[PDB]
RNA sequence: GAUAGUGGCCUACCAUGGUUUCAACGGGUAACGGGGAAUAAGGGUUCGAUUCCGGAGAGGGAGCCUGAGAAACGGCUACCACAUCCAAGGAAGGCAGCAGGCGCGCAAAUUACCCAAUCCUAAUUCAGGGAGGUAGUGACAAUAAAUAACGAUACAGGGCCCAUUCGGGUCUUGUAAUUGGAAUGAGUACAAUGUAAAUACCUUAACGAGGAACAACUGGAGGGCAAGUCUGGUGCCAGCAGCCG
């Protein structure tokens, strides 16, 4: 029995099969078509720099009920528009209109962060400083 | 403002000047010292930071 | 106590270059370093042969101190010592003298200079002044 | 395009961070050894690890077999210099059993506290560190230096420093001076 | 015919073949190939611009000269693209060499010293070499490891000579801004090494430890997952939370 063929001979069969299968591997999918490139903000790559439009406030989904204090950032790049989580609790007002802002992932690999719906980005870094350094008051903001 | 409320709103309590811990193998030595040197007053299920209450 | 226990291993006789080469093991106990100096001169009263016609390099401390492990050559004549011995060694030692060459980004660029005209230039320099002139 | 140089990571993390028996057990091995990081530990597991990686290897092979005969016999050789292995278990098989314990009570620290010189390991650790305690009239300041067996017969202090008898040096010798004079 | 020579390599005449579901042909590559690298039961999976070996290219395309060797670009000729200097007649260009600048970006160093070593070139032991080495910057990674050590006294835990109630505590431990002499490199620094000359190392005269120093951080303390239902504030807000919350 067994659905694959096992002759010593059949080999082309297994493989051709096996990457035939292989596609319905998500990972592998993309790894391939190169959506990493194609499509996605960041252009397959771990950090971004953008220019800041305006400062939205975005209301999480259910359980929980809050004003979650995010970023809509253009990016130098390519100039596609993505919206970015501020972490901690002051820091939204450490970043103002028209700022150079240096936006990561979330951590969850493309994927949308725990209640906060369509945002994809954290901010790392306002004019060229760390917000946890700023938040920490470790140091300041150099104006813009 | 909606944003940073609770941060301004906290008393600005001070840090305690304190005697510094001994840093590296000291730390170490001290840490072993609690742990199993001593086994001061064991309850049978071995407690690490027991609330002062 | 000073010591200064110097040992010569590793002696391989060198007719090709008129010298004899060795590993110098030199003890120090409770003095720090031996200088080179002192080692040469060293050398020569073991060896018999001149002062200028020893030559000692490349030595490091045992770690920890009491020994000094280096390089030593000691040449038949001073004149084998000059012919062979490489220029600043000499000059260390205080045979030979400095060569006083320019920073060699002058030198390059004087080289250069050079390249762009054909010939001495005397010629040239009459053309520039009268040319210059009118 | 100058030759490459040759780097190797000589430890290993455990697989999983915080298992808290093994945590303890940590703890415990550096209480005993007077060790500054669970690095160290890592290291001499990893260490060991490699060991067990080459006898498993040369087990699997035949006995009597040529490889088997040589490598595994070299490697055993070199365990009994080191002092790890003991006369009664020049074996290859015994190799496998050897647990972390018996690198650890090889050091040059361990070694020193268990020869006098000391009091207490963290004393001894102090002590290499500082640059007193030499083994064939050379200082060693490496803590972890793995005591040859051969050498452990000539563990001493310094002719160099204090305790073996020369200067007393920087506080001895302050105070001598402030005596003086007064 | 041409070539150094073989060959549809090209030309003339002739024949109708050649490849292909054991993927030809086409398309893509965010493809230089390999040695290798990361992972690590066994089998695998992913990566390899990059120190060695091949191969290409010197802004793009052509075309050639000299020569044993180049279709060479730190050679030339042209065109296209971009660009300098100009007395407007003309003239010069090619950093994917090294250094450096602008731009791009998440993303990468000094317009330093030298041929002493490694080797290479020449008519040549001698000259030349940003090949190469040497320092500068450098938490890319990797190795070794300082941030205290041993004492006393002063309050408690543990063995107990015996438990008429104690208790001496004879023996061992921890804890106190108690207190005590010892040890030291981190620094500095004469020297001497080192070195092409220097740094730094290794070696060392001299200085160099008592808490305020010669101060370790980075993350966590519901669970997963080691560690608090401690004390303030906040009150579905601010926020946290990879996931459950
Ligand atoms: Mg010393
Ligand atoms: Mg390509
Ligand atoms: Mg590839
Ligand atoms: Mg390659
Ligand atoms: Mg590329
Ligand atoms: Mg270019
Ligand atoms: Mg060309
Ligand atoms: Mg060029
Ligand atoms: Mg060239
Ligand atoms: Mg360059
Ligand atoms: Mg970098
Ligand atoms: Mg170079
Ligand atoms: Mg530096
Ligand atoms: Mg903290
Ligand atoms: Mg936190
Ligand atoms: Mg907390
Ligand atoms: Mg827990």
């Amino acid at each position: 029995g067994k659905g694959k063929p096992r002759g010593l001979n059949s080999a082309r069969k297994l493989r051709v099969h096996r990457r035939n299968n292989r596609w319905a591997e998500t990972t592998y999918k993309k790894r391939l078509l190169g959506t990493a490139f194609k499509s996605s903000p960041f252009g397959g790559s771990s950090h971004a720099k953008g220019i800041v439009l305006e400062k939205i406030g975005i209301e999480s989904k259910q359980p929980n009920s809050a004003i979650r204090k995010c970023v809509r950032v253009q990016l130098i790049k390519n100039g596609k528009k993505v919206t970015a989580f501020v972490p901690n609790d002051g820091c939204l007002n450490f970043v103002d209109e028209n700022d150079e802002v240096l936006l990561a992932g979330f951590g969850r690999k493309g994927k949308a962060k725990g209640d906060i719906p369509g945002v994809r980005f954290k901010v790392v870094k306002v004019s060229g400083v760390s917000l946890l350094a700023l938040w920490k008051e470790k140091k300041e903001k150099p104006r813009s | 403002a909606r944003a940073g409320k609770v941060k301004s709103q906290t008393p600005k309590v001070e840090k305690q000047e304190k005697p510094k811990q001994p840093k590296g193998r000291a730390y170490k030595r001290l840490l072993y010292t609690r742990r199993f040197v001593n086994v001061t007053l064991t309850n049978g299920k071995r407690k690490m930071n027991p609330s002062p209450s | 106590s000073d010591a200064i226990t110097i040992r010569t291993r590793k002696v391989i006789s060198n007719p090709l270059l008129a010298r004899k080469q060795f590993v110098v093991d030199v003890l120090h106990p409770n003095r720090a370093n031996v200088s080179k100096d002192e080692l040469r001169e060293k050398l020569a009263e073991a060896y018999k042969a001149e002062k200028d016609a020893v030559s000692v390099f490349g030595f490091r401390t045992q770690y920890g101190g009491g020994k000094s492990t280096g390089f030593g050559l000691v040449y038949n004549s001073v004149a084998d010592a000059k012919k062979f011995e490489p220029a600043y060694r000499l000059v260390r030692y205080g045979l030979a003298e400095k060569v006083e060459k320019a920073s060699r980004q002058q030198r390059k660029q004087r080289k250069n200079r050079g390249k762009k005209i054909f010939g001495t230039g005397k010629s040239i320099a009459k053309k520039a002044a009268r040319r210059n002139a009118d | 395009p100058r030759a490459p140089r040759t780097y190797s990571k000589t430890y290993s993390t455990p697989k999983r961070p915080y298992e808290s028996a093994r945590l303890d057990a940590e703890l415990k091995l550096a209480g005993e050894y007077g060790l500054k990081n669970k690095r160290e530990i890592y290291r001499i597991s990893f260490q060991l690890s490699k060991i067990r990686r080459a006898a498993r290897d040369l087990l699997t092979r035949d006995e009597k077999d040529p490889k088997r005969l040589f490598e595994g016999n070299a490697l055993i050789r070199r365990l009994v210099r080191i002092g790890v292995l003991s006369e009664d278990k020049k074996k290859l098989d015994y190799v496998l059993a050897l647990k972390v314990e018996d690198f650890l009570e090889r050091r040059l620290q361990t070694q020193v506290y268990k020869l006098g010189l000391a009091k207490s390991v963290h004393h001894a650790r102090v002590l290499i560190s500082q640059r007193h305690i030499a083994v064939g009239k050379q200082i060693v300041n490496i803590p972890s230096f793995m005591v040859r067996l051969e050498s452990e017969k000539h563990i001493d202090f310094a002719r160099t420093s204090p305790f073996g008898g020369a200067r007393p040096g920087r506080v001895a010798r302050k105070r001598a001076a402030a005596a003086g004079g007064e």
